[PDB]
Protein backbone atom coordinates (compact mmCIF):
# COMPACT_ATOMS: atom_id res chain seq x y z
CA UNK A 1 0.00 0.00 0.00
CA UNK A 2 2.63 2.39 0.71
CA UNK A 3 6.47 2.35 -0.47
CA UNK A 4 9.22 3.74 1.45
CA UNK A 5 12.73 5.80 1.23
CA UNK A 6 15.66 5.48 2.95
CA UNK A 7 14.87 8.29 5.72
CA UNK A 8 11.49 5.69 6.11
CA UNK A 9 9.36 8.99 4.51
CA UNK A 10 6.55 8.63 2.11
CA UNK A 11 8.30 7.47 -1.35
CA UNK A 12 4.93 6.94 -3.44
CA UNK A 13 1.15 5.64 -2.27
CA UNK A 14 -1.25 3.76 -4.04
CA UNK A 15 -4.70 5.75 -4.36
CA UNK A 16 -7.07 3.93 -1.73
CA UNK A 17 -10.30 4.74 -4.53
CA UNK A 18 -8.53 3.99 -7.58
CA UNK A 19 -5.70 1.24 -7.35
CA UNK A 20 -2.85 3.48 -9.45
CA UNK A 21 0.42 4.37 -8.06
CA UNK A 22 1.92 8.31 -6.89
CA UNK A 23 5.06 9.01 -6.83
CA UNK A 24 5.45 11.78 -3.89
CA UNK A 25 7.79 14.56 -4.69
CA UNK A 26 8.57 17.05 -1.98
CA UNK A 27 7.48 20.66 -2.83
CA UNK A 28 10.92 22.49 -4.07
CA UNK A 29 12.86 23.84 -2.15
CA UNK A 30 16.81 25.40 -0.69
CA UNK A 31 18.31 27.37 0.65
CA UNK A 32 18.24 31.15 0.09
CA UNK A 33 20.97 33.66 -0.10
CA UNK A 34 21.70 37.31 0.09
CA UNK A 35 24.60 39.13 -2.57
CA UNK A 36 25.15 42.57 -0.89
CA UNK A 37 27.69 45.27 -0.89
CA UNK A 38 28.45 46.40 2.27
CA UNK A 39 25.72 48.28 3.89
CA UNK A 40 28.20 51.46 4.31
CA UNK A 41 28.45 51.29 0.32
CA UNK A 42 24.35 50.03 -0.91
CA UNK A 43 21.26 48.90 0.56
CA UNK A 44 20.72 46.88 -2.84
CA UNK A 45 20.54 43.25 -2.83
CA UNK A 46 20.64 40.55 -5.04
CA UNK A 47 18.85 37.11 -4.12
CA UNK A 48 20.10 33.64 -4.77
CA UNK B 1 45.27 20.22 -22.68
CA UNK B 2 43.54 19.27 -25.76
CA UNK B 3 41.48 21.54 -27.89
CA UNK B 4 39.54 18.87 -29.24
CA UNK B 5 37.53 18.22 -26.04
CA UNK B 6 34.44 20.42 -24.53
CA UNK B 7 36.81 21.27 -21.83
CA UNK B 8 40.36 21.70 -22.78
CA UNK B 9 42.13 19.25 -20.25
CA UNK B 10 44.96 16.84 -21.16
CA UNK B 11 45.14 13.20 -21.96
CA UNK B 12 45.90 12.27 -18.64
CA UNK B 13 43.53 14.78 -17.16
CA UNK B 14 40.76 12.87 -18.26
CA UNK B 15 42.06 9.69 -17.22
CA UNK B 16 41.90 10.66 -13.40
CA UNK B 17 38.45 12.16 -13.63
CA UNK B 18 37.31 8.81 -15.34
CA UNK B 19 38.38 6.64 -12.65
CA UNK B 20 37.01 8.73 -9.45
CA UNK B 21 33.29 8.62 -8.77
CA UNK B 22 18.16 14.25 -0.29
CA UNK B 23 15.27 15.96 0.76
C1 LIG C 1 -14.27 3.82 -5.54
O1 LIG C 1 -15.40 4.12 -6.43
C2 LIG C 1 -15.31 3.45 -7.74
C3 LIG C 1 -16.50 3.91 -8.58
O2 LIG C 1 -16.30 5.23 -9.07
C4 LIG C 1 -15.29 1.91 -7.55
O3 LIG C 1 -15.17 1.26 -8.81
C5 LIG C 1 -14.08 1.54 -6.65
O4 LIG C 1 -14.05 0.12 -6.45
C6 LIG C 1 -14.21 2.26 -5.28
N1 LIG C 1 -13.02 1.96 -4.48
C7 LIG C 1 -13.04 1.34 -3.30
C8 LIG C 1 -11.73 1.10 -2.62
O5 LIG C 1 -14.10 0.93 -2.80
C1 LIG D 1 30.98 54.30 6.57
O1 LIG D 1 29.86 55.17 6.92
C2 LIG D 1 30.21 56.20 7.92
C3 LIG D 1 28.94 56.98 8.24
O2 LIG D 1 28.17 56.32 9.24
C4 LIG D 1 31.34 57.11 7.36
O3 LIG D 1 31.73 58.07 8.33
C5 LIG D 1 32.57 56.23 7.00
O4 LIG D 1 33.62 57.05 6.46
C6 LIG D 1 32.15 55.16 5.95
N1 LIG D 1 33.28 54.28 5.61
C7 LIG D 1 33.48 53.75 4.40
C8 LIG D 1 34.68 52.87 4.23
O5 LIG D 1 32.71 53.97 3.46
Amino acid sequence: QFGRDIADTTDAVRDPQTLEILDITPCSFGGVSVITPGTNTSNQVAVL
Amino acid sequence: PDPSKPSKRSFIEDLLFNKVTKF
